[PDB]
Formats: C-alpha cells, structure tokens, sequence
RNA sequence: GCCAGAACCAGCCCUACUGCAUUAUCCUGUCGGGGGUCAAAAUCCGGCGGGCAAGAAGUGCAAGAAGGGUCUUGGU
RNA sequence: UUAGGGAUAUGUGGCGUCAAAACUUAUGGGCUCAUUCUCGAUACGUAAAGGGUGUUGGUGGAUAUCCACCGGCCCCGAAAAUGGAUGACGCUUAAGCCCAAUUAGUGAUUGCCCAUUAUUCCUUUGGUAAGGGCGGAAACAAAGGAGAAAGUGUAGCCCUUCCGAUGU
RNA sequence: AUCGAAUCGCCACCUACAAGACUGGAGCUUGCUCCCUCGAAGGCGCCAAGUAUAUUCAUGAUCACAAGACA
C-alpha cells in the first residue's frame, strides 16, 4: 500500500509504495573493505540480504 | 622474449612500498633476492628485494656483481639506460597513474573535456570517411539497398 | 520457461522494453574446479546474477584417471533401499559445476535456493549467450596461476566423457562451428577496426592542442 | 567568543570562492560556488551561478558539500543577511541577478577563468566504476 | 623478510659469593627473537656446562649485534639439534645470504622442514661468513658465477591489493565485479 | 508529549604528531695474503690510520597537553 | 565461569565456500604427488614389526664416481559385511605438513573474526553496606511546578557513593 | 488495466581465438644485441552534437526512494 512519506502534502508526486531504511557506517569489518552499518532505531530486515543498500557521500568530511 | 635476472638488470618494483621505481640488479643472493640499486632515485637505496616483487625490464647496464656504488652511478650514465626507459609506452602508463592518483576535481574535468574532444573529432572523421567507402552497417544496408531500390 | 499471455499482455498494455538484467557470464576455460566454485558461491548470495559458460573446459588437479575415479566412487554412493530417492549422479560438466556450487552454498534454506537459480552454468557458447558482451575470467582461478606446469590437470568435458555424459561429440561440434563461424565474423570488421583507430589518430591534430596535452599528460593519446 | 556571530567552526575547505559539489537536495551533483556562511555558525549560501547550472542563492550546509581545490576569489558584494531567506519575490530576483553578475565578472577575470565556467556546467555523478575514497578533489 | 632472530651479546656471571668472592664472566652469542628469550637460553648455557643458576646469577649485559653492510655472503651455520630417535645431531650446512642473523634464521626455518626440529632443541655455533672458494656444496656454489643469468619464469604476477579484483574481462584490463 | 538534519558544550572511547639512551663481531682508509677472471672488481683473512652507517637501526625505554566517534552517555 | 541491556577489547579456536574474518594476505622459507573406503589435514581422541634405485637433507669413509649409516615427507606392509564421510564441497603456485611473519631489508607499537569473560557506560536488585538532608531559609493569590515520613520491609523518607548477583 | 512500486552502464569498436617454460618482429654471441607498432589501457558515457563571451533553470525554500528513469 502507499502509506504515508517525507513531504506528502509537499510534494504529492513522490507520494509511493516505495520505503526506505536509514543507517550510518558505523567502523570497517575486516581487511577486505566491508562495512558495519546499523540502522536507524531498528534493524535491516533480513529480507534485504543479498539486495541493493545505497551508501551516499554524505555527511561530508573533505 | 623474457629478461634475464643478471647484475645490471634493470628492474622494476612491483607492490611494495615503491610500486614504480626502478633499479639496478647489483649482487644476485640466491633463487629468490637480488640487492637492488639505483644512485638517481632517492628512495631506491641499495636494498634486499625479492624476486617475486621485481620486474625485468629491456635494459641491462655493463656493470659486475657486488659493486662499487660509484661505478654503479658511473655505469648507468654511460648507458643512458633511464633515459631509454624514461621514452617507452610503459614508463608513461607510470607517470599517467601518478596524475591520476594526483587529480583534483577540476582537471579530471579537463580529462573528460579532452576525451569528449577527442570522441567527438573520431567519430566525425569517420564520419565523412564512411561516406566514401562504406564499412559502417548504416552504410552497407544503404549502400545493398540504393544499387537496386 | 515461455512467459505466459498474462505476462505478455502486461508487457503490450504498458509498452515494456525488451529487458535484460545484469548478467555476469564467466568463460570457464582453464579454471581451477573448485576455486572457480567457491568465487561463484560467494557472488550468487551476494546477489549476483551469473551465467557460466564453457563448463566442459574446466580442470581438475591430477591425473585423470584419478579424478575419474573419485567420480566413480561418488557413483558408488546409492541408496539401497530406494535408489529412486537416492543421491542423483549428474553426469554433464555443467552438471558437476552446478553441484560443486550447490555443496558451498546454504542449500537447505530460501537464500541458497534464490542463490542457486541465479546460475545456469552452460558448456559451451549456446546462441544467446555469445552476442551479449564480453565474457569475463577469475584470474585468481585461472591453472596458469594456481597449478604448477609441471604437475598433471584433467579437462572436465574428458573425466565425465567416460564416466556418463554422452553427449561430448555434439558439444565438440557446437564449438568447432562456432570458432569458424566466430573467426568469420572477426576477419569482417577488421576494415572497422582500422577504421577508428586510423580515426582517433587522425582526430589528434583536427583537435585543440590544448585538450592535447592534458591528453598527454594522462597518457590518453 | 562562541556566542559571536562571527565564530565559525566551518572547515577551512569551504572557504568564499571555493567550487562544490551539492551531493543532496534538488541540485544534487550539479558545480555551485561558495559565497559566504551565514551568521551564528549558520548554514553556507551557495549560488551556482543560474546562468551555468541553474543553481539559485541557496542556503546548504557544510555536511552536504564536497569543496574542492578549485577557487576562482571572488570579492563580491555580501549583501545576504539571514533574512532573504524567510517566510519568486522582486527582491529575491534583483539579489540573484545582484550577485549572480557579479560573479561572471569574477569568473571571467579569472586565470583559466573560461575553463572553470565549463567546470560550473558539469554535473558529478558516481560512475559505475569510479572510486571516490581515493580521490583528491 | 627483514629476519625474525636478533643476535644478542648476553654477557653474566655468577655471583660475588665468599667461597668465590671474584667469579668468571662469560660472553655468549644467542639468536633469538628478543632479550627474554635470550637471556634464558644465557641461564640455560649457564647450568647445563658451568653449574650456575639464573637465582644465584647477574647478567652484566644483554645488547643486540647490528649486522653488517647487507652484502650475498657464504654463512657457515654450524648447527645442531635434538630428536628423540638419534638425539644430538650436528651439521654444518652452508647458506647464502646477506646478513649473518638471516642465515641463522634460514637454518631454523629448514631444519623445521627437512627435519621437523623447533627452536628450543636447536643450538647454534659459529656462523661466519665464508668466502666462495671454501663452499663445498654445489647447491649454493652456483651463485659464484660472474654470469649467472636466469628467467624469471612461471610467476604469480598478483596485483596491488588496491587494485585487485574478482572478474576482470578475459582479454581485458577491465573489473566487470570488484 | 511525533519524525529527521546539522550545530555546540561536557564526558568517554579511537587514531595522527616523538624524545632519551645504545652501536664496535660495526663503518671507512690504504699496504699485505687470498681468490676468481679474458684481464680484476668482489666474497675472505690480517697489519694501524681514522671514525657519526646517523625516516641511520625494524634495539631498550618512551611522559609527544589534537583529527574522528558518541542512534558508543548527558546537556542546550 | 553466569542480574537486565549497549559500546570497545580479548580469550579458546579460527580467516576458500557453507560461515563472521587474509574480497584465496606477504613485497616469507622449505617439504610433499597418493589409480576404486579413493594422499593429507583442529590436541584429548580409539595400527605395528619390517621394506622402497620415490624424493629431500645429514654423517663418516674412500678413488667427478662409489661405500656404510641416520633423519623428513611419500609409498608398501594395510582384508569385512545398508551408500559414506579431514563436518560437506573441494584443495595439489594448497585450502596439505614443519617453521615464521603482519602489510614487509621502509625507516620500529596493536593484520581481524567471533563470548553470558575483561574494561567502561545505563537500569534493576540485595548488602556485615558506607555517607549526607529532614528546627519547612526568605519570598511567592487567581485571571516556574510539586515533594520532603527520624525511616527493617511500600507506589521504597529523599539524594549521593561502593560491592555482589547463575545453581539441584 | 489493475500497477504505485525494489533495480540505476550504454555499444552493428567489448561481445573471435589460443598462450603463460610466453604471446610484436628478427639476429646469434642463446643471453644479449637490434627494429617500430616500444609490447601495462575494447571504445564510449559522466549536461553546448563540443571546448567556444550561449539562451531557460529559483518559491521543490537546509538531508529525506532520484519528486527523474527512451541513454
Ligand atoms: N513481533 C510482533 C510485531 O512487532 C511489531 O514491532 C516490531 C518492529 O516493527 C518493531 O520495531 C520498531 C519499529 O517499528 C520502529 N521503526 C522503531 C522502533 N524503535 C522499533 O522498536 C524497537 O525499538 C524500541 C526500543 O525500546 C522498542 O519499543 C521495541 O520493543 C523494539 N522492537 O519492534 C518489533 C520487533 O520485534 C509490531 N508491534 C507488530 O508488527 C507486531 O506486534
Ligand atoms: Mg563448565
Ligand atoms: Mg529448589
């Protein structure tokens, strides 16, 4: 169903089925460049293994 | 064909804390390391590098084994061997990583512009060269179908 | 798997773009069995989707008479009481890839199952997979690398030739005729190869030489 | 001295002049210039300028900014106080067009001040793949 | 490998008794990873060929040796060791390296392959550096010749960790994944 | 009295920036006696002349009053 | 070695996939090839005498070649009753065995992965618990607020501090 | 036609093929010398159809699935 977002009396054309989950990288994990990232409040489903996270190049540092 | 491994072999490092400097094969240890030299580069002191992290390069100065690390100097000048290796394709692959691990943000836009430049001059020459003989598929359909339609 | 009226109505009522998603195809030509194996295992349940192709071609370390009997041992595995409930003995080279994926991933659960069916795992070049870009390689995986020369190896189209899998002759067929067919095509374009190179070279000096060198700077030129 | 509306705790990167990348909000990717940071250690106000990208004296924050090496020294006119920005109006478009010539005239006089104009054009998108950990900007 | 052996000088003593109230001061060369462990094998020397003990016992100094300009020498690293079958066996086993506390640490990484003997049933005496003509074996007197020259064949060219990928496109410098 | 973002305090947890001692079985200089080579440089041993091998050592101790964390604490 | 939870760091054991970690690390050294219960491989933990012109080191004799000995890995010795097990796949420029490192003769520290452990931060609960406050200081209407009990035990008189916590 | 969605690199230049004790070509001293294609890039794409004083962009107001999505 389209439950309610960000800016939905706004910006009523955003307005979708689609969710979204939030989180900060935390520290590496490991030599091999991996992250440990946790989630805002909550955790990732366990649905979400094996599928697309989207890591952003913000806040930014240089 | 393959370089030998022979006192004035010159070398490049491969992956240690060096990555692109070159050096002079001045003593082979054993099977595994060679004593590794150059007078010219400043980090290239004479040190212990394996065989594994080494790269054989064309060039090969006349010097002998163990030696005199002013001879050494002497020998690679006489060769000109540095300035033989300072012309090849290779060596410019070299310094092209260090503008690119050197980039600001500005002049990886300057490469792209260059690029686009570059692209767009190709295609436009092929352009109005496929006009007069007519390799590219738009031009071999047309060129099969105007001769009898 | 034929996509059905209801799947193709759909695909007329919004106008749907012939879709591809993106495929890894790896060419198993002269790759370690078990390391190409488990760089696949990992991939698949990272959410890769992957075809794998040339499964006939793959080695295993040791004489072939030796890797030839441990299938056969493999083989003496049946379930006596039922053998139609028993270990299936898949004779195909991507068959026994399929398998030797399967075994590193956590099959009894739906993630290893969703991971599983991301692979398809051909022996050959079948005809849809040749034209669909450029095949890539495991150069960790590769028996130039990871084999010592001078130890014996086994091609995996010739352990299973003689073990089951009778179909070793037409797939010998199959990629004769796609070599030629393949070579055919690559001697054609050899005229629009040269046609853009003699076009890029041509363009230095039709272009700024201010966009020269910062074009020789990066070692574009 | 922290109550001052003149202490900053802003990076010494996104100095006046200094071109960034928006990395978020409408304009994200897009090249605007760095005129000043507002007071009480307020937001950066960014215009792009809108004849280039189509960037507007905007408010962003330093978190949301990747500054660049790249300045191009403007000395403009700083006549942006906390409040254009409050609850187009005629004033808010005599400012644009205030400041927004103001900076072509500092584009312009600049040394290889047409190439940076084309650099203000672009846009930065992540490649599929291209590295932006090992990057100097 | 930059050798993981150091040789210490452990200089002791006994003690200043009054049945001895001037005792010997003995000097020893130990290969070992660091001074805890030297100055052990130091108390273990002492008890096992002087009766002293390490309670009744001053070590005057425990310093490292530094090497030597790194230059391919000839060691003879006259070594021993210690199984259970035949115990007590003696070599000589002739090296080649460029420092004298990397030739000793060559002789305890093959005689843990060649004969499976750790490092404390191994004890180590005089390793000199000797020159080309006095090399009797023919394994490592081949490095004597002015003209050596060997391929490099059969590598393992591996990339620089910041570079290294998964699959790379098979005629092609390209990183389809990683 | 809901959800986010940044800012700044404090606390705490990270990681940057290093000094004091030590070298000698060592460094360098030449005459030997030794080597190998087409000839000779080196490996090697020995005389007495000098010494600082000086981000010099992977050897002992280190006290160098921050840039990043804090959906790792509290606050405005 | 065990109150209810976080963060960091460990221990035993690990780092090819299953399965977190060397996206199969090194710019470390050797050794090993094994053809129908299929070399080998995490202690406790459940094959020997003997043999080998397989390979790799040693020791002592002799005239580039022989002779006697000793060791490492590998093979032979080694034959059972459902199909079967280094845990599985597999691995042989090991993902095996013995040594050794920590990003590598570069310039000195601690590669990283996992606990009901450790450190520390919260909350609870109990102490052989330890301290403080409890004579309402003044002042204050509506159109800054409430509490303050001389107390074993409560919705605990109120605060601060410290230690312990599993169990038939 | 429900249907709003997750996905975010395109190519009639990659999309042919072997090889690693070699794989640019030759010499003969067989580990060195010599030749140009110099042996370490598949091309594009990343906001003027192309490096040149060209002309929209706000008010969607400071992050939010990119509110776009035929490249
Ligand atoms: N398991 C039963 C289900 O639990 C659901 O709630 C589940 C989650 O959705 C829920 O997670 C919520 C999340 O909705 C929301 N985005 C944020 C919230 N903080 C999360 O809750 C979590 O954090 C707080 C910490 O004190 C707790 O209240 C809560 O117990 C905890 N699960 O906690 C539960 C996870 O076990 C719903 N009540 C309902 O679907 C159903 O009752
Ligand atoms: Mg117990
Ligand atoms: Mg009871």
């Amino acid at each position: 169903k389209v439950k309610r977002c960000v800016r939905w009396s706004k910006a009523p054309a955003r307005r979708s089925t689609t969710r979204a989950l939030w989180g900060r990288v935390t520290r590496p994990h490991g030599n091999a460049g991996m992250m440990r990232v946790k989630f805002n409040g909550a955790s990732v489903p366990a649905s979400a293994i094996g599928r697309r996270i989207r890591v952003y190049l913000y806040p930014s540092q240089i | 064909k393959s370089h030998y491994i022979c006192a004035g072999r010159l070398v490049r490092i491969l992956r240690g804390p060096r990555q692109d400097r070159v050096g002079v094969i001045v003593d082979i240890v054993d099977a595994n390391r060679v004593l590794v030299e150059n007078p010219e580069d400043a980090k290239m002191w004479r040190h212990v590098q394996n065989l594994k992290n080494v790269e054989p390069l064309k060039y090969c100065v006349s010097v002998s084994r163990n030696c005199s690390a002013k001879a050494l100097k002497d020998a690679l000048a006489s060769s000109k061997a540095l300035e033989k290796y300072a012309k090849t394709r290779t060596a410019a692959r070299v310094e092209a990583k260090k503008a690119c691990a050197a980039s600001t943000d500005f002049e990886r836009y300057q490469l792209r512009v260059a690029r686009r430049s570059r692209a767009h001059w190709a295609r436009k020459v092929f352009d109005e060269k496929d006009a007069k003989t007519p390799v590219s598929w738009h031009k071999v359909a047309l060129k099969k179908m105007q001769k009898k339609a | 798997a034929f996509p059905s009226r209801k799947d193709a109505s759909r695909a007329q009522r919004k106008s749907a773009k012939k879709h591809r998603p993106e495929i890894i195809v790896i060419d198993l030509k002269d790759h370690v069995l078990g390391r190409a194996a488990a760089v696949v295992a990992k991939q698949l349940l990272l959410g890769k989707k992957i075809t794998v192709v040339r499964c006939e071609q793959l080695n295993i370390a040791g004489t072939e008479i030796r890797n030839k009997i441990k299938y056969l041992q493999y083989l003496r595995k049946r379930k006596l009481t039922n053998p139609t409930k028993g270990p299936f003995h898949h004779r195909a080279p991507s068959d026994v890839f399929v398998r030797t994926v399967r075994s590193m991933l956590p099959r009894y659960t739906k993630r290893g199952m969703k991971a599983l069916n991301s692979l398809v795992a051909y022996e050959g070049i079948p005809p849809n997979v040749v034209r669909t870009g450029g095949r890539v390689v495991i150069p960790r995986a590769q028996r130039h690398v990871c084999y010592r020369s001078e130890r014996p190896y086994t091609v995996l189209g010739n352990m299973c030739k003689h073990v089951g899998w009778k179909y070793s002759d037409v797939v010998a067929n199959l990629e004769k005729a796609r070599v030629e067919k393949a070579s055919r095509h690559h001697e054609k374009q050899a005229k629009l190869r040269e046609a853009w190179k003699a076009a890029r070279k041509e363009a230095l000096a039709k272009m700024p030489k201010h966009n020269v060198e910062v074009l020789k700077k990066f070692g574009y030129a | 001295s922290r109550k001052s509306p003149e202490y900053t705790t802003l990076r010494k990167s996104c100095a006046p002049g200094v071109i960034a990348i928006i990395l978020a909000g409408r304009f994200r990717g897009r090249r605007a210039v760095i005129l000043k940071q507002l007071p009480h250690n307020g937001p950066l106000v960014v215009s792009g300028p809108m004849k280039y990208n189509g960037v507007p004296i905007r408010r962003i924050d330093s978190r949301y900014v990747i500054a660049t090496s790249t300045k191009v020294d403007i000395s403009s006119v700083d006549t942006a106080p906390i409040t254009p920005e409050v609850f187009v109006s005629d004033a808010r478009a005599q400012l644009q067009k205030k400041i927004d010539a103001a900076l072509i005239a500092a584009i312009k006089k600049d040394a290889q001040g047409k190439e940076k104009a084309g650099y203000l054009r672009s846009v930065f998108t992540v490649k599929p793949g291209d590295a932006p950990h090992r990057w100097n900007w | 490998v930059k050798p993981h052996l150091r040789h210490y000088q452990v200089v002791g003593r006994e003690s200043p008794s009054e049945k001895n109230p001037e005792p010997t001061v003995y000097k020893f060369e130990v290969f070992a990873p660091n001074f805890v462990v030297a100055k052990s094998r130091f108390w273990r020397m002492m008890r096992v060929k002087n009766k002293v003990k390490a309670t009744h016992g001053d070590v005057l100094s425990c310093k490292v040796v530094k090497d030597a300009k790194l230059v391919a020498r000839n060691y003879l690293v006259d070594i021993a060791y210690y199984s259970q079958r035949c115990g007590y066996t003696r070599m000589v086993k002739e090296f080649r390296d460029v420092s004298k506390t990397g030739a000793v640490s060559q002789a305890y990484h093959d005689l843990a392959s060649r004969h499976r003997a750790r490092y404390h049933n191994i004890e180590v005496l005089n390793v000199k550096s000797i020159p080309d003509h006095e090399v009797k074996h023919l394994s490592i007197a081949q490095y004597h010749a002015p003209n050596l020259s060997f391929p490099l064949l059969q590598r393992r060219i591996k990339a620089a960790r910041k570079d290294r990928a998964i699959f790379v496109k098979k005629n092609t410098k390209r990183a389809v994944v990683a």
